[PDB]
């Protein structure tokens, strides 16, 4: 690692750094450079982490989605060696994402919020390579995401109440996998609705700060509900 | 294109 | 180069598609290696190379500026480090675009319009290297920067109407050299007004596409006027 | 900041 010699707590500090200027590549090296340091991380450092190779990966996919279109439209090799060379980038962040993930954050982790919110990121990540495979690997691609979200719900559901906001966000990101890659668009509604009101029920619990959290996130959920109906 | 958190 | 196996036909076509998808790296690198074929650019291309560029160090003067701020703030190690990191690159990129200036573009350029343009660019990237620079070198490339506006206005002066769009955006960014770095404020004024004067009295001039260029541009001097009186 | 082209 390019990372290595640099303290665990410099690259912390400079992931915020790169955060606050929108220099999300940096952000995801310092990141992945303190995940190899081999601890665990913090509640506060698994958002850093995740942050980071979400924009990465969603710029990525923009401008796949852009290619892609382009290339669909068109049907010279320019167009689809482009696309393949964004497609390959994507693929190597997804594949680095699900290698910290192995090596060895998953195993690591004990408690149930750290558990769910990486089994959460094997989930996206796993669709974020389904988004652009083709073929038989793109079904053991999928139903690789099925497994890795449902087994951040189960444990979700078992350990967290239903307005914890990453229990909120996996529903909210395995509601949207049910609906654009499994095409299960049915039980994509069912998911983000049952999650809606069951979080409605119990903000009566919450604190101002806690009912902030959770509303936000509700939100996203009404507004995938929105468009879906 | 749906959100995702 | 990298890009030394591809295609200039194919490079630009892929700059084209990365402007596309906003892969402004993918662009500047495209049209790098365009350059590097060694034939002459046309309007197009230019206007590709300029864009690309102007993208990619525009996003790393914003970041700088982020962390420039939080560093003065301050004042570990670590913010001066990231900010040094963020210089590097920022001057690494200026120094690419003046070496392809000077390897060879600006002496291969026999029409008007293309020296101007080149020689607007190389004011564009020393003003880069100015805003980061500290000390010596720093008075150094601002007057280097000064000399290259200013053979560029006086070509253009010479041999462009006053409403031509690159006339007019040459004394848009000279503008904003005097006042920004070369704290000449009141000639970054008499500059943009006698700018805009002369641009308006000649849209009589000009047909309704020609009318559309130039108007767009004299705006900018407008926006800059407002702010600095 | 101002505009540039
Ligand atoms: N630097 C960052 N980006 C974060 C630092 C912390 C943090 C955690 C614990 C302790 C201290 C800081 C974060 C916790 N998440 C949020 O606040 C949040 C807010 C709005 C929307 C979303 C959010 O998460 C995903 C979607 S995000
Ligand atoms: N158990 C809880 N309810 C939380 C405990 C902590 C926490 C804080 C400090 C230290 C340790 C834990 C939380 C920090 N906020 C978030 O993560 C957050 C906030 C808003 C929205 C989202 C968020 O995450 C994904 C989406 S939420
Ligand atoms: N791909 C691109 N980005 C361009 C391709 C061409 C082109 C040139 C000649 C022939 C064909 C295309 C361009 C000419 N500039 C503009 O239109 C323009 C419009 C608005 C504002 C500005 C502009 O220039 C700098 C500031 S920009
Ligand atoms: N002599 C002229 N007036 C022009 C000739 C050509 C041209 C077109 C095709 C082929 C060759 C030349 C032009 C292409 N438009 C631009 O460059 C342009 C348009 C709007 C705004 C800006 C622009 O540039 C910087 C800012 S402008
Ligand atoms: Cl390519
Ligand atoms: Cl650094
Ligand atoms: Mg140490
Ligand atoms: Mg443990
Ligand atoms: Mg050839
Ligand atoms: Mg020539």
């Amino acid at each position: 690692g390019a990372m290595g010699s640099m303290e665990r707590a410099s690259l912390i500090q400079k992931a915020k750094l790169a955060e606050q200027a929108e220099r999300y590549e940096d952000m995801a090296a310092f990141m992945k450079g303190a995940v190899e340091k081999g601890e665990e991380l913090s509640c506060e450092e698994r958002n850093l982490l995740s942050v980071a190779y979400k924009n990465v990966v969603g710029g990525q996919r923009a401008a796949w989605r852009v290619l892609s279109s382009i290339e669909q439209k068109s049907n010279g090799p320019e167009v689809r060696e482009y696309r393949e060379k964004v497609e390959t980038e994507l693929q190597g962040v997804c594949d680095t994402v699900l290698g910290l993930l192995d090596s060895h954050l998953i195993k690591e982790a004990g408690d149930a919020e750290s558990r769910v919110f990486y089994l959460k990121m094997k989930g996206d990540y796993y669709r974020y390579l389904a988004e652009v495979a083709t073929g038989d690997d793109k079904k053991r691609i999928i139903d690789s995401a099925r497994s890795a979200y449902q087994e951040a719900m189960d444990i979700s559901k078992k350990e967290m109440p239903p307005t914890n906001p990453i229990r909120l966000g996996l529903a909210l990101n395995f509601s949207v996998f049910h609906y654009e890659i499994a095409n299960s668009p049915e039980e994509a509604i069912s998911l983000a609705k049952t999650t809606f009101d069951e979080a409605m029920a119990d903000l009566h619990t919450l604190s101002e700060d806690s009912y902030k959290d959770s509303t936000l996130i509700m939100q996203l959920l009404r507004d995938n509900l929105t468009l879906w109906t | 294109f749906p959100a995702t958190v």
